[PDB]
């Protein structure tokens, strides 16, 4: 016989994890709480296994290039040696959903991909010429990711990314 | 008057039972939903 209050934190977006080997949902999740169950229930992208990947983007945005979101839009990657995505694939959309972009409305989404001999983050954003936006992601990335400085990140638009070595 | 977080704000909003159960819709996906 208790007597309980509930409240949850609201996020800034609603937030949907994606999932690919044809990519597909897993759940849509608008609190930090509703976010923990999702996360604490999925697999680290360390302890995952051959070519996977997923992705953290806003309701709606589909984590594809052809959505209407990621228009004239690119990603900032790493690439990162084994044993490093699972940590940093958590710093990372812990602070996408925290808000700790600050770039109004420009993020799209979040994506680790499991590879043979590396791993890659990425984070994807709707302008990929505002350069002002680009930095200010570049800072965030630097710092709520503990990644050495010479660590080499790049950016490139979508187009970029499609039917190229 | 964006909401924002700080990383370790949200580590302990996980210090909650509320997170000690899944999603009712969380798809059973072999290796990936745990």
């Amino acid at each position: 016989g208790p007597h309980m209050l509930e409240a949850e934190h609201p996020l800034q977006y609603n937030y949907t994890f994606w999932y690919s080997r044809n990519i597909k949902q897993i759940g849509t999740f608008a609190s930090v709480e509703q976010f923990w169950r999702f996360y604490s229930h999925m697999v680290r992208p360390g302890d995952l296994t051959g070519h996977s990947d997923f992705h953290l983007f806003k309701e709606g945005i589909k984590p594809m290039w052809e959505d209407d979101a990621n228009k004239n839009g690119g990603k900032w990657i790493i690439r990162l040696r084994k044993g490093l995505a699972s940590r940093c694939w958590e710093n990372l959309i812990l602070a996408m959903l925290g808000e700790q972009f600050m770039v109004g409305e420009e993020i799209c989404g979040a994506v680790v991909s499991v590879r043979f001999q590396e791993d890659i983050i990425s984070i994807w954003n709707k302008t990929a010429s505002d350069q002002a936006t680009t930095a200010r992601i570049r800072d965030t990335l630097r710092r709520v990711l503990n990644l050495p400085p010479n660590t080499i990140m790049e950016y490139k638009t979508h187009t970029d990314s499609i039917k190229m070595p | 008057t964006r909401i924002i977080y700080d990383r370790k704000f949200l580590m302990e909003c996980r210090n909650s039972p509320v997170t000690k159960t899944p999603p009712r819709d969380l798809p059973t996906i072999p290796g990936v939903t745990s």
